[PDB]
C-alpha cells in the first residue's frame, strides 16, 4: 500500500505507525526525527566593518 | 537528455548463466533461453537448444548534459529596481536605486528614495522552468518521483551532481532468430517531446506587457500600481523671490 | 503464526515517561515466527515494536502511558487482548529528557 | 598529436538493411546515431576508421575497414550519407561521422572499398530538425538576426568522454573445414583456431597449422578463429567475452558540443491600415511562419497563430494598447486614440456621439 | 580556547526547580521557555548564588556559563494522593491540571 | 520537507511535508556576524545614522 501520516515534530522520539493491510500481517513501523531545518532567503544587502 | 548504455550481449553457450544484480540508474536484466546466434560461419557456438543469452543494460546522462540543459526552479516575490532620469537644473541625473522602500541614493546633495510598491504583483508562480532563453510558469513532477516520458524522465540536482534518478521503462525483448542485436523496448523522453510543445513563452504571454530577460531571470516594464518616491534637497538649489 | 489463549497482566506500573510499566502475555502461536505488537488506543505506548513468538508462552513488554487506570486492548498477529492497571505517580518532580 | 587508435579494429557488424530487401552482414554498419546539436547536426557513429592507416598514421584522406578478417584500406572520396538529398561530409575522425543533412525518414551510408565493389546499409532515424527562433527556411540566408544554439565543434582532443575497448572473443568462420573422404582439413592461415567437434580424437583444443581430423563432418565440428593481438570498441551488437562482463580497455569519443549563435532570418515587413478601436494588417509571408498577439489588462488574452499566405487580420483594441509580435523583429506596440470624432459641439445637442468614443455603449447608462 | 564552567548542583521542588550555581570570574545565565513565547530572561552573576525557576508545563532551557544547554522538563510530581473511601482524588487534579478541572467541580 | 522530494532506500519510497504550519522564529531584517545573528532593523542603504 501507499500510506499517509502525521506526526508531531518532536525531536528525537519513536512514533509508532501501523500497516493494516488487509490480505497481509499487519506491519509497525517507527519514525524518529534527527533534525528538522529551515533555510531562509539568501539576500544580502550590505555589509559593515 | 539521456544515453543507453546497451554493452555487448553476454552469449551463454551450452548452458545457462544468470546476471549479478547491482544499483545503477535503471539497471535492467533478462537472459532469454532457447536462442539461437548467426555469423560469418552460421551459429557463433557449436550447441543449439542450450544457447542462452544473457542481455543487460541502463541509462545514463549525455554529453549534451554538460552544456544543454532545462532548469527547475523554485521563485517567489521579487527585490524590484528601477533606473530614473531628472532634469535637474538642465541637468540629465540619472539615478539606479532598489524599488522596495530601503534604499536610497544621493548625487548633487540630492537624496532620492524610492518607495514600497504600492502592490506586490508578478507576472510568476513558484515552480518556473528555464531554458536559456525563455522561461515558464510550469509544474515540474517533483525530485525523484519522477514521470516517464515527459519532464521527469531524468534528474539530478546539479550537472556535477553524479547521482542520476531515471524512470523510463527500459526493459529488454526477446531477440530474433540468428540476429544477434538487442532489442531494448522504447524510451521516450522530455527532450523527444517537450522541445516540439513549449507553446505558450512567458515572454510571448506575460499579462501587462512586461518583458523577460535571462541570465539572470528579470521581467522589466510590469505597468502595474504607482511609485512612492521621496527627495531630501538644501536650500542652496533653491532662491529666494528677491532674485524671482 | 496466528496466536491462541491470550491472557494479559500488570505486574507493577507507574506512568511516567520511563519505562514506566511492564506487562505479561499469555498466549499460543501456531509456529515460530517474526510478528507485530501495536497499542490500539494511543495512551499506552510499547517500546519494543515486534518480537519472536513460538507457540505457549508467555511474553514480558513494557510500555508507556499517562493515566493511572490504563484500560488496553492491544492487537497482536492481529488478535484484539484486553487488559487493566492501576498505575502509580512517580517519585521525582523534574525529569530532563522529554 | 592524436595518435591513440593503434589497439583499434574496424570490425563487420549485421546491417538490418543494405537495401536489396533483406539483411546483411555489412562491414560499415552504423550504432549510434546523435542530434542534440539544436542545428541538426548528426552525429553519427560508424564500425569503421577513417583517417589511419593500418600502420596507424596519421594519412587524414584515407580509411581502415575489416574485410575477411584482415583490415585493409580504402579512399575516403567514395564516401555517401543520404536521407533523401546528397549530403555533405564535415567531420571525419575514426568512428565518427559529422554532418549536416536535410529532411527524411530515413538514413543510410554507402561507399566503395578497395575492389571497386561498393556497399552501404540503411537505418529508418526520423531526423527532422527542430526549427531554430521563430522561423523556418529554404536554406540559410545571408542576413538576419542572430540567435543562440549550440553546435558541434570540430576538436579532437576532447577530454572527458570515454567508451571501453577490448578483446573481442571469436571468430566463427565455417569456410575452413573440407571433407577430404569425409575428413576435416582445419585450414588455419597463420592463425589460432580453436574447434569444437562430436567425435573421438581432438574434440576440443587448440592448434597453430593447416590439420586433418578424419572421418567427421563440417556441421559436427565447428572451427573458430582466436585474434588475442587487437582490440574492439563495445559494440552492443557483436558477441561478448563470454565469461564476465567488460574487459578492460580505454578510449575517448571526440567531436564535442559547444554554444553558438546562428544567423536566423528577418520577416518582411507587413502593410497596415487602422480604423475606429480596429486594425486591419496584411501580412506577407516567405515561408510558413507564426505570430502572436495580446493586450496589456489584467489578462494578456493570448493568441498565437501559424500563417503560409498573404493573410489580411483585423484587430480590435481595447484602451490599454495592443502588442503584435511577428517574425523576429521587434514586437509592434499600439494604442488607441480618440479615433476620428464622433462629433463636436453642434448647434443642436449632437453630443454624445463622441461619447461615443470615451466609453462606447457603457455609462450611456447614465443617459 | 574559550573556558567552561563548573556544573552546578540542582535539585527540583513540585513543578519548579532551585539551581545553586557556582562561579568564579563574572559568567552570564540566561533562560527561556519552549512554547508559543520565550519568555526570556537572563542575568549576569559573580558571586555563589542560588535560583529558584518556575518550569512550566512543556518545558525550560537553561544555560549557565559556555556549557550545552541545561534542557528542563514538567513530570507529573508526586504522590500524596489515591483511591480511597476518601477521594485523594483533586490533588491529582492539583498536580494535572491545576486551575481548571477545579472548575467543573 | 516540503512535499517535492520523493526518495527511496530498498525500493521504499517516502515523500514528507510540506509543513503543517509555515511560521517562522524569524524576522525580514537580519544582522549577521561571523557567530551570531539578530533579528532587527538596520538603516537601508544610504540612510545611515
Ligand atoms: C535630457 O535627456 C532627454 C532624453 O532623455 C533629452 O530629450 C533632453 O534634451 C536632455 N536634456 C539635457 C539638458 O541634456
Ligand atoms: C554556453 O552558453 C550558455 C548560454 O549562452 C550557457 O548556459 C552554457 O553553460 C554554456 N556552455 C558552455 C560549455 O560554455
Amino acid at each position: 500500500y501507499e500510506h499517509v501520516t502525521v506526526i508531531p515534530n518532536t525531536v528525537g522520539v519513536p512514533y509508532k505507525t501501523l500497516v493494516n493491510r488487509p490480505g497481509y500481517s499487519p506491519m509497525v513501523l517507527e519514525m524518529e526525527l534527527q533534525s528538522v531545518t529551515l533555510e531562509p532567503t539568501l539576500s544580502l544587502d550590505y555589509i559593515t566593518c | 537528455e539521456y544515453k543507453t548504455v546497451i554493452p555487448s550481449p553476454y552469449v551463454k553457450c551450452c548452458g545457462t548463466a544468470e546476471c549479478k544484480d547491482k544499483s545503477l540508474p535503471d539497471y535492467s536484466c533478462k537472459v532469454f533461453t532457447g536462442v539461437y546466434p548467426f555469423m560469418w560461419g552460421g551459429a557463433y557456438c557449436f550447441c543449439d537448444a542450450e544457447n542462452t543469452q544473457l542481455s543487460e543494460a541502463h541509462v545514463e546522462k549525455s554529453e549534451s548534459c554538460k552544456t544543454e540543459f532545462a532548469s527547475a526552479y523554485r521563485a517567489h516575490t521579487a527585490s524590484a529596481s528601477a533606473k530614473l532620469r531628472v532634469l535637474y537644473q538642465g541637468n540629465n541625473i540619472t539615478v539606479a536605486a532598489y524599488a522596495n522602500g530601503d534604499h536610497a541614493v544621493t548625487v548633487k546633495d540630492a537624496k532620492f528614495v524610492v518607495g514600497p510598491m504600492s502592490s506586490a504583483w508578478t507576472p510568476f508562480d513558484n515552480k518556473i522552468v528555464v531554458y536559456k532563453g525563455d522561461v515558464y510558469n510550469m509544474d515540474y513532477p517533483p525530485f525523484g518521483a519522477g514521470r516517464p516520458g515527459q519532464f521527469g524522465d531524468i534528474q539530478s540536482r546539479t550537472p556535477e551532481s553524479k547521482d542520476v534518478y531515471a524512470n523510463t521503462q527500459l526493459v529488454l525483448q526477446r531477440p530474433a532468430a540468428g540476429t544477434v542485436h538487442v532489442p531494448y523496448s522504447q524510451a521516450p523522453s522530455g527532450f523527444k517531446y517537450w522541445l516540439k510543445e513549449r507553446g505558450a513563452s512567458l515572454q510571448h504571454t506575460a499579462p501587462f506587457g512586461c518583458q523577460i530577460a535571462t541570465n539572470p531571470v528579470r521581467a522589466v516594464n510590469c505597468a502595474v500600481g504607482n511609485i512612492p518616491i521621496s527627495i531630501d534637497i538644501p536650500d542652496a538649489a533653491f532662491t529666494r523671490v528677491v532674485d524671482a | 503464526p496466528s496466536v491462541t489463549d491470550m491472557s494479559c497482566e500488570v505486574p507493577a506500573c507507574t506512568h511516567s515517561s520511563d519505562f514506566g510499566g511492564v506487562a505479561i502475555i499469555k498466549y499460543t502461536a501456531s509456529k515460530k515466527g517474526k510478528c507485530a505488537v501495536h497499542s490500539m488506543t494511543n495512551a499506552v505506548t510499547i517500546r519494543e515494536a515486534d518480537v519472536e513468538v513460538e507457540g505457549n508462552s508467555q511474553l514480558q513488554i513494557s510500555f508507556s502511558t499517562a493515566l493511572a487506570s490504563a484500560e488496553f486492548r492491544v492487537q497482536v498477529c492481529s488478535t484484539q487482548v484486553h487488559c487493566a492497571a492501576a498505575c502509580h505517580p512517580p517519585k521525582d518532580h523534574i525529569v530532563n529528557y522529554p | 598529436n592524436f595518435n591513440v587508435y593503434k589497439a583499434t579494429r574496424p570490425y563487420l557488424a549485421h546491417c538490418p538493411d543494405c537495401g536489396e530487401g533483406h539483411s546483411c552482414h555489412s562491414p560499415i554498419a552504423l550504432e549510434r546515431i546523435r542530434n542534440e546539436a539544436t542545428d541538426g547536426t548528426l552525429k553519427i557513429q560508424v564500425s569503421l576508421q577513417i583517417g589511419i592507416k593500418t600502420d596507424d598514421s596519421h594519412d587524414w584522406t584515407k580509411l581502415r575497414y575489416m574485410d575477411s578478417h584482415t583490415p585493409a584500406d580504402a579512399e575516403r572520396a567514395g564516401l555517401l550519407v543520404r536521407t533523401s538529398a546528397p549530403c555533405t561530409i564535415t567531420g571525419t575522425m575514426g568512428h565518427f561521422i559529422l554532418a549536416r543533412c536535410p529532411k527524411g525518414e530515413t538514413l543510410t551510408v554507402g561507399f566503395t572499398d578497395s575492389r571497386k565493389i561498393s556497399h552501404t546499409c540503411t537505418h529508418p532515424f526520423h531526423h527532422e530538425p527542430p526549427v531554430i527562433g521563430r522561423e523556418r527556411f529554404h536554406s540559410r540566408p545571408q542576413h538576419g538576426k542572430e540567435l543562440p544554439c549550440s553546435t558541434y565543434v570540430q576538436s579532437t582532443a576532447a577530454t572527458a568522454e570515454e567508451i571501453e575497448v577490448h578483446m573481442p572473443p571469436d571468430t566463427p568462420d565455417r569456410t575452413l573445414m573440407t571433407q577430404q573422404s569425409g575428413n576435416v582439413k582445419i585450414t588455419v592461415n597463420g592463425q589460432t583456431v580453436r574447434y569444437k567437434c562430436n567425435c573421438g580424437g581432438s574434440n576440443e583444443g587448440l592448434t597453430t597449422t593447416d590439420k586433418v581430423i578424419n572421418n567427421c563432418k563440417i556441421d559436427q565440428c565447428h572451427a573458430a578463429v582466436t585474434n588475442h593481438k587487437n582490440w574492439q570498441y563495445n559494440s552492443p551488437l557483436v558477441p561478448r567475452n563470454a565469461e564476465l562482463g567488460d574487459r578492460k580497455g580505454k578510449i575517448h569519443i571526440p567531436f564535442p558540443l559547444a554554444n553558438v549563435t546562428c544567423r536566423v532570418p528577418k520577416a518582411r515587413n507587413p502593410t497596415v491600415t487602422y480604423g475606429k478601436n480596429q486594425v486591419t494588417m496584411l501580412l506577407y509571408p516567405d515561408h510558413p511562419t507564426l505570430l502572436s498577439y495580446r493586450n496589456m489588462g489584467q489578462e494578456p488574452n493570448y493568441h498565437e497563430e501559424w500563417v503560409t499566405h498573404k493573410k489580411e487580420v483585423t484587430l480590435t483594441v481595447p484602451t490599454e494598447g495592443l502588442e503584435v509580435t511577428w517574425g523576429n523583429n521587434e514586437p509592434y506596440k499600439y494604442w488607441p486614440q480618440m479615433s476620428t470624432n464622433g462629433t463636436a459641439h453642434g448647434h443642436p445637442h449632437e453630443i454624445i456621439l463622441y461619447y461615443y468614443e470615451l466609453y462606447p455603449t457603457m455609462t450611456v447608462v447614465i443617459v
